[PDB]
């Protein structure tokens, strides 16, 4: 029933969250997750958060055009093409970012865990 | 160690890994580090930021990339 629902899952005790689908409910737990990036890995339910898209106003890591990841603020999202892209604020300036550049760190996605939680 | 700064990498797979770095350490060093966590031997790396190759022999300060703790620079496998 989770087969095909976007999410954010990451795959390490203190890792961020990225973006993905979840493919499978395989055996102890797990869920075979494809991520948007293209990795595909068995990840642990207790670190899968079923939102999608990411609520106005939470905290989020995004990859600027320079190539630095940082802080921001979820203000908005547009549907292009099939497409996702987040209007995230960082430093008072809104940009547009793919779903793909919006990640979560640990504290991030535990903010979200009891609302969003799987399980 | 105490002041290691985080680091993101993104490998040939589509996988992004992060990394604690000192401002120091070479990119020999990170490329290690990258084999330690992720498997993959120095000998296939190439790394870049920015679309800009990161030579042995460097650190990323030698590139000026490491900012505050605010900020975590994107390393590309290529």
């Amino acid at each position: 029933s989770f087969v095909g629902l976007r999410v954010v899952a990451k795959w390490s005790s203190n890792g961020y969250f990225y973006s993905g689908k979840i493919t499978r409910d395989v055996g102890a737990g797990k869920y075979k997750l494809l991520f948007d990036d293209g990795y595909e890995c068995d990840v642990l339910g207790k670190d899968i958060l079923l939102c999608d898209p990411i609520p106005l106003d939470t905290e989020v890591t995004a990859l600027s055009e320079d190539e630095y990841f940082s802080a921001g603020v979820v203000k908005g999202h547009r549907k292009e093409s099939g497409e996702l892209y987040y209007s995230i604020e960082k430093e008072g300036q809104r940009k547009w970012y793919k779903r793909m550049a919006v990640i979560l760190s640990l504290e991030q996605g535990n903010r979200l865990r009891e609302q969003y939680g799987l399980g | 160690g105490p002041g290691s700064m985080l680091i993101f990498v993104k490998t040939l797979t589509g996988k992004t890994i992060t990394l604690e770095v000192e401002p120091s350490d070479t990119i020999e060093n990170v490329k290690a580090k990258i084999q330690d966590k992720e498997g993959i031997p120095p000998d296939q790396q190439r790394l870049a930021f920015a679309g800009k190759s990161l030579e042995d022999g460097r650190t990323l300060s030698d590139y000026n990339i490491l900012k505050d703790s605010k900020r975590h620079p994107l390393l590309r496998l290529r």
